[PDB]
Parts: C-alpha cells; structure tokens; sequence
C-alpha cells in the first residue's frame, strides 16, 4: 500500500505520491481521505464513489484547472472542504450539488473574481467560510446571505477592495437573530461615505495595516457611525510599511460607536502621552496592549472605568502608576523596559500576575503596596530580586502564591508567612535560599501543597520544622543537597501521599523515619548514590506504599552486606523498572543486573 | 549532497545544504552579504510550507570548530494577535516575505562555525523542515 | 546574679542581667518604654569603658522560645570620620548620651525572647562587656 | 605575683588590683608597664626608681590629686604618658623636670584653664600633644612654642573656647618650616574678627557640629581669609543637634582659600542641587562624601577639575552621570539608594571599585559603557545581577577583575573572555553559574590567578578546559559539587603549585591524572567522602609533592581492600594532621586512628 495508513481502517494519508486518480484499493469504510500535492489535471463527474461515509476532504496545491458537475454526489455526512491553491479558471454552476451537513468551507489562492457567482445557494448549517488572497474588488455582499443561516465568521482579507457604500449591507438589515465575526485586513482602502455601517451588530473587528496615512484613519474613522462592536482591533504589522505619525488627533472620535474591548497591536511609533488620548475610551469593561513602546510618560494615573487590562511584551522607562476604583484583574506579563516597582492603589482587586518582567522590588509583600483588603491570587515568577522586610500583614485571604526562579533575600531571619492561615497552594523553587531557622513554617494551618527543589540546607541536615502542617499530602523537596536526616521529622503528617526524596546525596537508607505515614503511595530515590542500609534493622513499609523508585545509583556486588542484597529482592511488588537496577562497583560485576544475579558468601 | 551557495563578503562564505530526508525547495536571499563583525540589511524569503505554519518556533544546535554549545530555542510567533504577518498562512499557500535584521558587539575568532536548524509549528506540532548552514571567517 | 528592671509596658517587661565575669556598672534607660509593635523614642546611656571604644562592633545572638538564630554583626563606628560623637573617646573617659531609634512593620508571637550581646573594640580587638537581656511578650 | 605577667621579663600588666603604692618586686629592666584603677591619692618625689629603663608608662583613673616637683627623675627613655581621669588640682611647677626624651603626652579630662601655666618649656621633640574635654576659654598660643619645635598635632576639641582675634597666632610667624595638623571640633564659638588667620600653613584643619545656624556658618568662614590647607573637614556628628538648612548661599566664598583636598561628613538636610554649589571647589585634587542623602539631584554631569573622587555610605535616587576629562580613580562602595547603572565618559581614567552597593547591569562589559581605553583595575563584587552580552572589546589592557558573590548570568553562551590577551587575576566565586562550554577560557593566555568556588558543572564531569592557559599556578576549585574527573584535564599546565579540590563527592582516588606535574607542593582533599580507590594502581605523586590532606572524611575499617590501607600507611612524610583520620563505617571501628590500627586477613 503506497498510501500510508497511519491509523488503521479509519484514515489514510498519502501526499505527494505522483498519482493521477483517486486511489481506490483504500478500505470501503474509510474516513478524512488526505491528498495533497497529487496532480489532477481536472476531476470528473462521481469522482469519489467508494467512499459513501466520509467526514473530511483535501485537495491542497493538488492542480486542478476544472471542476465539473454531479461532484461530490455519492457523499454525505462530509463536513470539511479545502480547496487550497488550485488555479481554477470555470468552477462548473450547481456544483457541490449534494452536501446535506456541510460546515467550514476554505477556498484560498483561487483566482475569484466576485462573490455572486459563487453557488452556495442551497447550502445550509454552513458556519465558516475563509475566502482569502483573492482578486476581489468590491464588498457588495451577494442576496443568498437571506438565506444564508448560523454563518459565524467571513474572513476576507488582503484583497484589492477600494471603498464602501452604503447600498452595501443593505442585505443583512432584515436579521433580527445574527452573530457574525467579520474582518477585513491588510486592504488598500482610503474612503467610507457616511451612513454605510448603520443599525449593524457584529461581534468582533480586526483592521491592522489597511491604511497609508493619519488623515485617511482619521476620515475612515468618521466613516463609522453606530457600529455596535463587541470588540474592535486595531494596529498593524511589523514585516510591511506603517505609519509615520500618531497622537491624540489620531484615533479621535471613536467613541461614536458603543464598544466594549480593545486591542491595539505592535505601534512602530514611540508614543508619550496615554491621557487625552485613550480619552473617550472608557467604560470599556477591558483593555490590553501588545508590543507598543511608549518609554516615556509621566502621569500612567487618571480615573478610568476599565475592569480588565493587560500589557503584553510592551516597553517601558518607568514601572506605571495606577488608580483604578473598579479594576478586578490584573496582567502585567513578558515586558522589557523597566527594572523597579512603586506603590499602587487598587481598591477592589482579586488578581495579579507579575512573571517574566525581570523587575525588582524592596520591602516586598504588605497590604500598603497594593492598597487592597482581599486579593485572592498572587504570581511574582521570573523576577531579578526580591528582599523581604515585612510578613503579610492585612493580606489574611490569600489562598496562591508563587515565587520560582526568582532571587530572595533574607528569607530565615523571622516568621515570613505568619499572618496567613488560610493558603493551600506554596511554591519557593531554585529561589538561592539557606534555611536555617527552625519554625521558618510557622502559622500556615492549611497548607496542603509545598514545593521547594534546589534550596540548600544547614550543614546539610535536614531539621524538625514541619510541625502544624496537618493537611498536606503532597510534599517536594529534592536536588537539595542533603546528607542525612533528622530521626524524626515527618511526624503527625498523617496525610501525606506523595513525596519527592529524587537527587540528592545519601548513603544509607533507613525504614524508622517513615514508620507511622498510614497514607503513602509513592516513595521516590532515584538519582541517589545509595549503597547499603546502617544495617539490617530494614522494617516493613507502611501497608499503603505501592510505589517506590530504587534506580539510577551504582551499587556495590560484594559478598558483603549481601544481606541487603537479600532484603531488597525480598520485595519485587513495589519496584518499577528491575531492569535498571546494577551495580558497577566491582570490576566484574558491572551492568549486570541486581536481582538477577546470585552471590557467593 | 548538493551545495547550495548564497553569497560571498570580505569575510564570509556562507552556504548550506539538506540535513534530513524530506527535500522540499526553499529560497533565501540577503542583501548585503553578511560580515561577521556587525551589519545590517535585508533578507528576502520564498516558500511554499507544508504543514500550518501557527505557533512556529526554532531549536538551534550550534558549533564551534568541533566545540559543541547549549541547545538555543527561539519563539517566532505565538499564540494570537502576532507581530509578524506570515505566519498566519495555511498548506499550499505561498510565502513571500522580507524582514530586516541588524547586530553588532562581538568578536569571533577564526574557524568553521556550523549550525543546525530544527524548525516546529503545528497544533500537533511536527517538524517543518531543516537545513545544516556553513559559515568561514578569516578577518582580512 | 542580681536582676535589672528597666520599664514596664502593656506588653514588655524588658530586663537583664551580667553573662560573664567582669562586672563594670553600666545605665541604660529608654522613653517611652518599649512596645513590641513598632515604637519611637530615646535612649539615655552613660558609661566609664575600660578599653578604647574605637571602631567598635556587636555580636547578637538571639533566642525565640528555645529556637537560635544565625549570629548577627553590626558595625557601630569604624575607620575614620564616624557619624556618632561617643567612639572617639579614650580609657577613664565618661560616656553619656543619648540616641533616637523607631520601628515598625513586624508582626511578633507570644514567647519569651532572650538576647545575648558582645561589644568588640579596640586595636587589638578585645571584648568589652556583654549582657543577657529578657522581654516576656504578651498581645493584650 | 599578683601583678599578671603578660610577657615575661619586659612587660608587665596589673590594674584594678586594689594597690596604694608602686609595686616593687617585679623584675629590674622592665618596660611599659601598666597602673589603672589603683588609688594612688598622692604622688611622692621619685616614686619611680626601681624601674631606671622604662618605655611606656599609664595612669589612668588612679585618682591622684597633686604631683609634685622631682617626679620622674631618675629615669629616661620614656618615650609615653597617660595621664587621662585624674583630677589634678595643683600640678606642682618643675614637674617633668628631667626627660630627655619623650614624645607623646596626654592629658584628658584634667581639670585645666589655660595653657601658658603648662611647664613643658625645657622639652624638645614632643611631637604629639593631646588635651581635650577640659575647661579652656581663650585659643591664645603661648609663648614657648617659639622654643618647641618638631611638634605635628595640637587636639584642643570640645572646650569652651568663644572667639579668635589677631593677636592670637602672632606667634608661629617666625617659623620658616613648620607642619601642624591642628583641630579644634564641637566647639560653641560664633564669631572671629578678620585678618586672624593669615600668611599662616596647615596640614589638616576640621570643624564639625561647631556652628548653630546658617549665617553663622557664613560668618566663620568669612573670618577665614588665606589659611592655604592642605585638607579641610566640615560636617557635623548625627549623636546631637545640628543644622536646620543649607544651601549654594551656605559654604559660599570658601574659595577665598587654597584648598587641595575636601571631606564633607554626615550632613542631616536633604540636599538638591550640586551644581553651583561646591562651585568653586573646582582644581581641588580630591574630593569626598559621607553619609550625605542627595536623594533628588538631576544634572550631576559638569566640568570640574578633580583628579580623585569619593562616595562613601551615601544615598541617591539616579546612579550619577559623570563626564570629567580628567579624573585617574574613582571610589563608589557601601552606597544604599538606587539600584541601577547608566553610561559615563571618563576619557583618561585607571580605576574602578564598585562594591557593596547592590547595582544590576544589563550588556554589562565594552569600552562604550566608560568611555576608556586603558582601564588596568575592576572590581564589580557584591552587586545584585549582571549580564553578559559582550565579550570585552576595546578594553586589551585590563589586569585586574573580581566578580565574586554577584550573579551572573548567560555566562557559558559564548568565548566571554576573548580580548584579554594580557591577564593575570581573576575570580569568579559564589556566582549561580553552571560550565557547560569547553572553551570558555578562550583567549586568556597569561592568567596566573584563578579561583572559582560554589560554581556547579554540567552532569557534575569536569571537562578538558585548561588549555592554553601555560602560566597557571594557583588553581581554586572547590565546593563545586564534582563527582568525577575527566581522564587528561590537567595537561601542559606544567606550572602548578597549589591545587584546591576540598569538599567535593569523590569516592575514590587515582593518581593518574597527576602524573606530569613537575611544580606541586600542596594538594588538598579534605571534606570530601572517600572511602577507597578504583584499584590498587596508585602511582606515585610527582617527587617535588611535600603536602596533601586526606583528613576529615569517613573511611571503611574492614579487611575488604586492606591493600589501600596498606598504601596509605605506606607513606607518612606527606600527611598533616596523622590524629584526624579515624573510620567509622563498621560499628566496632569508630574514632579509631587509621594508621594505628592493625588488620587481619
Ligand atoms: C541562522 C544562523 C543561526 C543563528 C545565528 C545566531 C542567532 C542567535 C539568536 C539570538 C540573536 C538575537 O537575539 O537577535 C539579535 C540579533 C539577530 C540575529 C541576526 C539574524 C541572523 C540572520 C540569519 C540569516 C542570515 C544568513 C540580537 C539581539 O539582541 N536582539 C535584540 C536587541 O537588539 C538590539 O540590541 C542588541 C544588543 O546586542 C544588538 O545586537 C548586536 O548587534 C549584537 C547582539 C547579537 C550578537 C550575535 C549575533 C549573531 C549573528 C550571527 C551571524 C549569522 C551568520 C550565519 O549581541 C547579543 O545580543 C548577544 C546575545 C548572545 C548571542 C549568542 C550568539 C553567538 C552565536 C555565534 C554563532 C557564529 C542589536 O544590533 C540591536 O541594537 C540595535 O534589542 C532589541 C530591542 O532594543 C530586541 O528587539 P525586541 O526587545 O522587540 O525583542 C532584539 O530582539
Ligand atoms: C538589644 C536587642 C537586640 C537587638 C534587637 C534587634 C536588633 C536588630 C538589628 C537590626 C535592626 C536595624 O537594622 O535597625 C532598624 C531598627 C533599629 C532596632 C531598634 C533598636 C533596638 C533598641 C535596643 C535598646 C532598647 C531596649 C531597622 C532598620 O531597618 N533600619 C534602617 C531603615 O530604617 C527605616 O526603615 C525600616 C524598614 O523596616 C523601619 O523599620 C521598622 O520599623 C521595622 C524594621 C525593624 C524590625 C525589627 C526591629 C527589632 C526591634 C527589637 C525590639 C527590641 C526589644 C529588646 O524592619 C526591619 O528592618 C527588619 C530587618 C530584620 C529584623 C530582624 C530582627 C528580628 C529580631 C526579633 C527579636 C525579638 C524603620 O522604622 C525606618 O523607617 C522609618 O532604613 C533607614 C534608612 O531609611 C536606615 O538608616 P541608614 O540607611 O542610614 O543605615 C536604617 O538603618
Ligand atoms: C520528583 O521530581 C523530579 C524532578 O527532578 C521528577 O522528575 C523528572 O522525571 C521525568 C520522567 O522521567 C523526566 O522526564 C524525562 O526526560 C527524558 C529526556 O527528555 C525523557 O527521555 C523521558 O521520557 C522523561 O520524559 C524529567 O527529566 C525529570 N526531571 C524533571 C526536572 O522533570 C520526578 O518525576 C518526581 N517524582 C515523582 C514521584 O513525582
Ligand atoms: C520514578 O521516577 C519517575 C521520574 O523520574 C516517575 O515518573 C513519572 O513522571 C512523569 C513525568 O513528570 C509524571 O507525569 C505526568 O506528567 C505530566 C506532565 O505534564 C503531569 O502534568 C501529570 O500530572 C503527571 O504527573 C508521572 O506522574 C510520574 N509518575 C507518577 C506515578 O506520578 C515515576 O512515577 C517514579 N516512580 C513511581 C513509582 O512513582
Ligand atoms: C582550600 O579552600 C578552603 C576553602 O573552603 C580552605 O579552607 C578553610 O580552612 C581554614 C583552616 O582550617 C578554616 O578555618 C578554620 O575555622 C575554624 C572555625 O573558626 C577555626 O577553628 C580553625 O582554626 C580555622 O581557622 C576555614 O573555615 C576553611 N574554609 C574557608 C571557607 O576558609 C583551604 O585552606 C584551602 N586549601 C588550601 C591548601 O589552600
Ligand atoms: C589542609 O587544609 C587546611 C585547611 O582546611 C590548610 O590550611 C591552611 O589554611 C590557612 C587558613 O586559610 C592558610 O593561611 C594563611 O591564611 C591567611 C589568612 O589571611 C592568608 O592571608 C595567608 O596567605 C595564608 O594562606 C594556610 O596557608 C593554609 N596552609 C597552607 C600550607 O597554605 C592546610 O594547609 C592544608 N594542608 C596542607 C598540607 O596544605
Ligand atoms: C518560511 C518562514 C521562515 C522565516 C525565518 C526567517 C527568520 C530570520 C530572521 C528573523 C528574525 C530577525 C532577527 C532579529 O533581530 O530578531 C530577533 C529574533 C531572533 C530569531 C533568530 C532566528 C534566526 C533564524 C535564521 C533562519 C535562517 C533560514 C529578536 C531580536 O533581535
Ligand atoms: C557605651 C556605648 C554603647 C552604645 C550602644 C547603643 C546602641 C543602641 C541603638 C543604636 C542604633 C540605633 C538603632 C538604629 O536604628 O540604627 C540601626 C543600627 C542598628 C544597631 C542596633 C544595635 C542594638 C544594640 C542595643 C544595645 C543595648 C545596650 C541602623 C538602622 O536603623
Ligand atoms: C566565495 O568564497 C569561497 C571561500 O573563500 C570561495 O571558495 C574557494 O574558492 C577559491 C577560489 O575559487 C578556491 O581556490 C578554493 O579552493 C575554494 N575553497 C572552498 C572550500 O570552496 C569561492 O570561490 C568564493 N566565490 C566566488 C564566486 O569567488
Ligand atoms: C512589670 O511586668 C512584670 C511582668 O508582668 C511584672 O512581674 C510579675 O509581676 C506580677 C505582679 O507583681 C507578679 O504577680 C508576677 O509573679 C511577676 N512575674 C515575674 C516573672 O516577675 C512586674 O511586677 C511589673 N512591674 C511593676 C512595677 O508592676
Ligand atoms: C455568537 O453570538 C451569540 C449571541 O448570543 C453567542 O451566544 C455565541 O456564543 C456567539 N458565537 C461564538 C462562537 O461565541
Ligand atoms: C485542614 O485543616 C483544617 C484546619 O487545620 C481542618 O479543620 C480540616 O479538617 C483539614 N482538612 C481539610 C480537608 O480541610
Ligand atoms: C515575491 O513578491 C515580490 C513583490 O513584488 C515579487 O517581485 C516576487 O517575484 C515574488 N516572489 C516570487 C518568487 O515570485
Ligand atoms: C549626662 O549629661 C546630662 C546633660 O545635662 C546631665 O544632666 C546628666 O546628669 C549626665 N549624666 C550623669 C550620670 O551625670
Ligand atoms: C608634615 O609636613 C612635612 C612637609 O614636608 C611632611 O614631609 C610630613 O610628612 C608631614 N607630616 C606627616 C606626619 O605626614
Ligand atoms: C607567561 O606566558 C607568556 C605568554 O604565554 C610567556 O611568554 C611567559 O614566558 C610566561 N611566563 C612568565 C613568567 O611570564
């Protein structure tokens, strides 16, 4: 079978096989047919008869110059077309004659000429429709669309359309019930005549990179009067020509419509001031930003109604100042510009997210740094250095919190997380830390999940500091470099399951420890140099264990201690990988096997 | 293999060739022919992908005269509303584009410096193509 | 050993005695006294040292209920042109000031908190007294 | 004796031992010794005698009421006294009578009133003369300084002196060479007539916390009119009051002087402006500040001909802007503020230190961040994050460089350390980095120097780095969490001598890698866990080894490999401390010395 079966008896793929017709030696009952970059010079009538099931279709770059009529008619239950790339010259009236539940169609590359002979008439359901990089000239949607039902986006851009009139949607008017995601982009056009766009709802707009000029914005914005948008975006790209200038004159006016989002993309232009531009763009319930660079602005702070913002991969000289009433999510990601923080003033706010920045802080964490009494979730990743001088005071509802991969400060000098007691979530990882104060743990009575890989230790011994932590199940801590063990340290965490023990450096390993832990399942020493126990005092498990990695560590094969060697074989049923386990020690016995082999003595 | 040149500078002889088995034909241009010192320029692009080219990125396996290096990971587009305009494109479609680079502020030493290129996109994320690039440089 | 009141709050009962044997009188006052909670006031000290107080530093070693602490350093006065007036003086000379201090911002548990200080001056870095102090704590 | 004997048969100690006369019965030739604490209410003619060879004398706070005539007589090079607490209401005339030779004198808190009745007119090369806290009133000169000569420092602080007049000073006129570091501090005086310091030459001169407001200050210095010093010190002390304002109007016309050097201390207002005021402190060869808060100041940048700078324990909010065309040293440690970095233009300048302050970089190393091009000294320690993003080009003669306790970061990307061609020290200690490039020392062909502790290594495997590098001899690498040796690492580094591999993991030893190293003296393993070798091929160590530790580490007392113990104790005359090495793997075999132990099989 030249064409590949990549599953069996369901689809079959096969691309740029140099066929010249529709394989048929494929099963009967055979789903989403995959063909592309096979040339077919033209299709006939009834070209695909064998395959009376079928849910997806492709012709891609498959050169096709004619489609004539009855195509497609032994077929049903076909709900995907892509007739990417193929020239064709005459598509052939009443194709697609026979398609009962049809819903995305794509025709992209095909040389159009309008949208009227195109004879989708009697199509139904049909939800999608992308008609891209074609050769169309005006944007006078054809009648059918009266027909036309639960049609949701039409994507038809980078086309050579000129201008708007307002005979156009003349159609559309009688649509009491309609969701349409329309968009139109990277189109050279420089005119509207008043009154076009009028009574329409849409629920979402994209125009970036479709004009050459300011005064032509500032008239094409004019031109919209009593759109209804629910979300409108605006920008351009960076790989062509943008514009040359950009101030509060520019972008005037717009607030002639009822909007409710924003979205500029990647300004070219270095913006300085956000007050009185922006001006009327408020009660708009979000804002966000992407890749502009305003680096120099003074006053960031003013009285807007906005309940939602982000400020994705911007640019920046300062950290902004903020004074928001009603401002209940905040995302502050991936920016460059500035390395500081200042004070904020967010009266009801229930949300922050601060990673990637690289930014600094000092006197970190207080209810005094962000003006709130209830903020729920907290996210301070990525960052270049925090110092802590203050346990979170008035904070006492705060329920996550995350700090990986930053750089702390004087984390073990007091009582860091004393005033929250009610957290559940905890995360402190490869933050270049010393504990070294027992109680550093001290007040958090809910935590049920604690993650810290890679934080030294005091010489190196762990201490007796999980006290009171009487619900936590899953407890991390590995790849710090540990030798040894308090006695008893995981005691009255009668509710642990998981627990991480993976990287780290001992020599012994002892069953006294883990005595009274009535709910473990997993166990984990894997890349250990583990190479006897203190002795043979080895106890049983606690019955619940019924998983424990023992691998990846070079043991020793000598008559020796071979007892050890006895006590480990003695227990198979909670092993995982008996083929990873051998000793190098010895010269001889290197790579060998543990379990497998027998020893003398 | 085949040698594909591109072009010659004061000090540089860059070239590439194919590294796996699928062979499907790219064009690279770049105006003016890099020097290894700092420099500016354009660098016009012809393809015709494969595969949906959305949520493209880059894994980059370099060498230095036989001294290997970390492998480097590059984010080209992401998610949505993206900065470039291509890639936005689907299979079958024609890619034509030209987009403007510039460095300066490192010496490099004599040798043969050598990479390789793993391009990835896709929702289930498959490979999209690869090629293996040859670059001298002797300092006048 | 003898005890040592100084001042009483609504929650501080600060006091302290000698730690080792020599036993040099020494007057300490602080107004207003202390709260555990963040405070501000004056320190009142007058003193005869017995080594030269130049560049002199502390040692702390501090106790929260049974738990140690790492041991603090700080360095009061050092080199030359030194902010205090005090640590220029000479054996047999009278020492009598007063300092301003405040704090704020740290929440403290009930306990009983234990302090132990070393005063190290002179050229050839001999010690020059040590105290215990103990501050019983009790929010209302 | 109760007298303690500190030093036998020269210095001998004894205070607060509750005397009431000179002790006797020590040794005959004795020097310095000490008297504190012991009430002696009265002094007698030739109270010291049996001491005819004495250097150092004290009698501090042995409360003495009246010295009188003949004291000291029979004794000479006593180059000290220590006359300090003792309340002396009759200092009989004649005192001091015979002493050839001494130097220093003091005497604090003496009750005296002026200086003329002070009989010290027969001494000669007294250099040193320190009284203070007395109750003086007038600064007028006696007459036998004319007599006096070699004298360098007068300390006359914290008395109540008033005010100056031009008679005052006549004398020391008539002196054609003269150095006299006076000093008079916390002084209240609020007036001086002009003319009284005139045609006169210092070598230091330092007022601080003497004035009360302002105009006062203001009126000083205009009393002051051509005192030509060599360095001047102004300020106040934090412990008391001070100033309420300052200003350019403040500290105005002091450049009706010729100053070489300035020290400005501890100033409690919070400045603003710096330029126009220290206006014409301009041709001033140094200049310094401490503990002064500019915490608002814009434009530092100005034309000043200053040749030496000083920012020692100060605040600010920006990290300055400097461009000076000729300034050789710069000093910028121990600052609090700010916590950033920014380009400056130093055209002609030969070093840097820029510690403690806690600063980030970002593109941290290139001739454009200083405007240099011969920059022979760096140190960048104890700052908060740098990056690497160029290889320093432009700076090709650069022999010092430090970067310990900082972090560093994408440091194994790229050859950092490409250009210095001439290097001899370098450290790269404690910084969170991780070798994962062989060839990072690429280009450093004359280092001699370096050290690199608490650095980890890719898969804990040194690789083959050290090449070129044919001058090294003290090689610094330890508490890097190695595990294993790369088989020929150390080769053509035929210049060691000292090599640091203490506190790593190894657990066994091979003397392969060391076998043509015809410089070591010092080879360290000390806190590591090793517990036999790979076999009993160890070579012997090259001749010229004269010292190894092999100290603080477990060892494994059983008859198993009894062979490495016998190679051990093969050779002693290259241990250290035979006392510390004691096993305690088996039970029985616990804190026993190894090489005294005998086993059998
Ligand atoms: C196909 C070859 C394999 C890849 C070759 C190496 C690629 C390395 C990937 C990372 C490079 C990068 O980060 O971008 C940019 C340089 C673009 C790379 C050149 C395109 C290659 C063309 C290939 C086809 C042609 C045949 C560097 C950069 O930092 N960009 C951000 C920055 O730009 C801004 O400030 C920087 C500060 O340096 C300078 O940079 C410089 O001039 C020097 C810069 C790069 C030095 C290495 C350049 C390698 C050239 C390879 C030659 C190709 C021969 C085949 O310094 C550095 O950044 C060092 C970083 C570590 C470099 C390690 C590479 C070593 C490999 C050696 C292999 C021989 C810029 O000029 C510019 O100043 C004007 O800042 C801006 C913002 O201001 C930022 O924009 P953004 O904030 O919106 O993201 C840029 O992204
Ligand atoms: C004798 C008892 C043993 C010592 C007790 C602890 C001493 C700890 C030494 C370090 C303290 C210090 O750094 O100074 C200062 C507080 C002074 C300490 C109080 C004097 C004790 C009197 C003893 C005799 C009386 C019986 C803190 C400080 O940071 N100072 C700099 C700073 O001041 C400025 O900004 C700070 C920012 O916090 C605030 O601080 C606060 O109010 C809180 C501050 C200190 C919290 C701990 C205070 C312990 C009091 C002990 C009570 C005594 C009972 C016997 O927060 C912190 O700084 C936390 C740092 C870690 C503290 C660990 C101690 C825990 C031990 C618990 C033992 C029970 C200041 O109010 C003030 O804001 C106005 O910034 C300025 C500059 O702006 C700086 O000046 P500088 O730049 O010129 O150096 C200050 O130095
Ligand atoms: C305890 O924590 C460690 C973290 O170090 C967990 O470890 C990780 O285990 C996975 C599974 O083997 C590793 O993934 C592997 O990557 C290789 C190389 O790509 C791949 O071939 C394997 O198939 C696998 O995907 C992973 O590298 C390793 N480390 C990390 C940092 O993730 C471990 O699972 C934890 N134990 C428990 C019981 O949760
Ligand atoms: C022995 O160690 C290995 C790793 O060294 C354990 O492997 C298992 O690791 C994988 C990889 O992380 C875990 O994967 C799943 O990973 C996805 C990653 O997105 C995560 O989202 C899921 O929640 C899930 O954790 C896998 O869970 C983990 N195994 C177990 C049982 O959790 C291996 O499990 C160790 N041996 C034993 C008996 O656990
Ligand atoms: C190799 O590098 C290590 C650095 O870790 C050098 O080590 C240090 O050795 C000294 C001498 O024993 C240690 O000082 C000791 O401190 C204790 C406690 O105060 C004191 O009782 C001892 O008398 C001694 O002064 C020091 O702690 C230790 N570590 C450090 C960080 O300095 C070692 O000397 C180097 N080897 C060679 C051959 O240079
Ligand atoms: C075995 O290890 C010990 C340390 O664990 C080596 O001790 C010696 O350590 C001291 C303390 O650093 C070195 O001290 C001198 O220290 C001053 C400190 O300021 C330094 O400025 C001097 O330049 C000097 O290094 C001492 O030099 C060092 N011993 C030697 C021989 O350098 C001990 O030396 C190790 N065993 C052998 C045989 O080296
Ligand atoms: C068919 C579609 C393929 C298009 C791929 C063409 C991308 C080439 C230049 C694009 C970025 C311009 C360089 C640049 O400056 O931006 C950097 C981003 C660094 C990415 C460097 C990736 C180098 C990949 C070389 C590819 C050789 C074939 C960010 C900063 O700077
Ligand atoms: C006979 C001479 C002895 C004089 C010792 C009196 C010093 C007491 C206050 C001086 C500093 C004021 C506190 C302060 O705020 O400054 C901190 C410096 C922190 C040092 C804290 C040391 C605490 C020692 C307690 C001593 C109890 C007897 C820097 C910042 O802040
Ligand atoms: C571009 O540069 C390369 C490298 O210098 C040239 O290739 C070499 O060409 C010279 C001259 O023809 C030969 O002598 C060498 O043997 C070639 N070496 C290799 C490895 O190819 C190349 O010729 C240059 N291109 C042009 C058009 O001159
Ligand atoms: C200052 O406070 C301390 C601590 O509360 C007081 O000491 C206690 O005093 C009460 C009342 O006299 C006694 O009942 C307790 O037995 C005491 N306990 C200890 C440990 O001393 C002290 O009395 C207070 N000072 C004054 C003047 O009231
Ligand atoms: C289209 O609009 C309707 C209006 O109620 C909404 O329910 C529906 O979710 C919208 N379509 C999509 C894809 O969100
Ligand atoms: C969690 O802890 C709280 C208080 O410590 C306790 O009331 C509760 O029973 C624990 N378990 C769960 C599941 O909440
Ligand atoms: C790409 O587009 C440009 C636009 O003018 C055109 O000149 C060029 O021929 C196109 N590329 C190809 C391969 O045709
Ligand atoms: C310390 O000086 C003040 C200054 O007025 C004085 O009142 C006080 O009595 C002095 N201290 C002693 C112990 O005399
Ligand atoms: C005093 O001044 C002279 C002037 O030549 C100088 O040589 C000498 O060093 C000075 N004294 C001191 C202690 O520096
Ligand atoms: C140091 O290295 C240089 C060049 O690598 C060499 O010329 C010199 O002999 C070496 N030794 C000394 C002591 O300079």
């Amino acid at each position: 079978e030249p064409c590949v079966e990549v599953v069996p008896n369901i689809t079959y793929q096969c691309m740029e096989l140099n066929f010249y017709k529709i394989p048929d030696n494929l099963p009967f009952s055979t789903k989403n047919l995959d063909l592309s970059f096979n040339p077919l010079r033209h299709l006939g009538s009834y070209s695909f008869f064998s395959f009376p099931e079928l849910q997806v279709l492709d012709l891609s770059r498959c050169e096709i110059q004619t489609i004539e009529d009855g195509a497609y008619q032994s077929l049903s239950h076909l709900s995907t077309l892509i007739l990417t790339g193929n020239p064709i010259q005459s598509l052939a009236l009443g194709a697609f004659s026979g398609l009962s539940s049809l819903q995305k169609l794509v025709a992209v590359e095909t040389n159009l000429a309008s949208l009227e002979n195109f004879p989708i008439g009697h199509l139904k359901t049909l939800k999608e429709l992308n008609v891209a990089h074609n050769l169309i000239q005006s944007f006078k949607l054809p009648e059918y669309f009266s027909n036309l039902t639960n049609l949701e986006h039409l994507d038809l851009s980078s086309n050579k359309i000129q201008s708007i009139y307002c005979t156009d949607l003349r159609v559309l008017h009688q649509m009491p019930l309609l969701n349409l995601s329309l968009d139109l982009s990277l189109n050279p056009m420089n005119f509207i005549q008043p009154g076009a766009f009028k009574e329409i709802r849409l629920h979402k707009l994209t125009l970036r990179n479709n004009f050459d000029s300011l005064n032509v914005m500032k008239t094409c914005i004019q031109g919209l009067a009593g759109l209804e948008v629910h979300r409108l975006v605006l920008g351009e790209f960076r790989n062509e020509g943008n514009l040359e200038k950009f101030d509060k004159s520019a972008l005037e006016g717009l607030c002639n419509l009822t909007i409710e989002e924003f979205r500029l993309a990647y300004l070219d232009y270095y913006l300085d001031d956000i007050i009185d531009l922006f001006n009327c763009l408020t009660n708009v319930s979000s804002f966000s930003l992407v890749s502009v660079t305003i680096e120099r602005v003074k006053d960031f702070s003013y009285n807007f109604g906005w309940q939602h913002l982000e400020l994705v991969n911007c640019k920046f000289g300062q950290f902004p100042t903020l004074k928001l009433k009603s401002l209940k999510r905040l995302t502050f990601t991936s920016n460059k510009g500035g390395n500081a923080f200042s004070e904020v003033d967010l009266p009801s706010l229930e949300f922050l997210d601060l990673s990637r920045n690289g930014l600094s802080f000092k006197g970190c964490c207080s209810q005094s740094d962000f003006g709130t009494t209830s903020l729920k979730y907290l996210d301070l990743s990525f960052n270049g250095v925090i110092t802590m001088s203050s346990n979170f005071l008035g904070l006492e509802q705060l329920e996550h919190l995350d700090f990986q991969h930053s750089n702390l400060k004087q984390m073990s000098e007091f009582s860091v997380f004393l005033s929250l007691r009610n957290l559940i979530y905890l995360d402190i990882s490869h933050t270049h830390t010393r504990v070294a104060f027992n109680g550093i743990f001290n007040g958090l009575s809910s935590l049920e999940v604690l993650k810290m890989a890679g934080n030294s230790f005091q010489e190196n011994f762990l201490p007796d500091i999980f006290t009171e932590l009487r619900n936590l199940t899953f407890l991390d801590l590995s790849q710090c470099q540990l030798e040894q063990l308090s006695p008893t340290a995981f005691n009255s965490l009668s509710s642990l399951q998981v627990l991480n023990m993976s990287h780290n450096n001992f020599f012994s390993l002892d069953t006294f420890p883990y005595k009274c832990l009535n709910s473990l399942q997993v166990l984990d020493y894997s890349l250990n140099h583990i190479m006897t126990s203190k002795k043979q005092e080895l106890q049983h498990f606690p019955s619940s264990l019924a998983f424990l990695n023992l691998t990846q560590n070079d043991f020793a094969c000598t008559c020796e201690h071979q007892s050890f060697l006895q006590w480990i074989k003695d227990q198979r049923q909670l092993l995982v990988e008996v083929e990873r386990m051998e000793c190098a020690t010895p010269s001889d016995k290197q790579g060998m096997p543990v379990l497998s082999l027998n020893i003398t003595c | 293999q085949k040698q594909y040149w591109v072009c010659n500078s004061s000090d540089a002889s860059i070239s590439y060739t194919y590294c796996d088995k699928m062979q499907y034909p790219i064009s690279i241009n770049v105006n003016p022919c890099i020097e290894l010192k700092g420099s500016k320029g354009l660098l016009h692009i012809f393809y015709i992908p494969r595969r949906d080219l959305k949520q493209l990125y880059f894994n980059l396996y370099i060498t230095v005269n036989t001294m290997n290096l970390p492998k480097r990971k590059e984010v080209i587009c992401r998610g949505s509303d993206d900065d470039y305009s291509f890639c936005r494109a689907l299979k079958g479609e024609t890619v034509n584009t030209t987009i403007s680079f510039s460095f300066k502020g490192i010496k490099f030493s004599k040798g043969k410096y050598k990479c390789v290129v793993e391009a990835i996109s896709g929702s289930p994320e498959e490979m999209l193509f690869c090629l293996e690039f040859v670059i001298l440089h002797q300092p006048n």
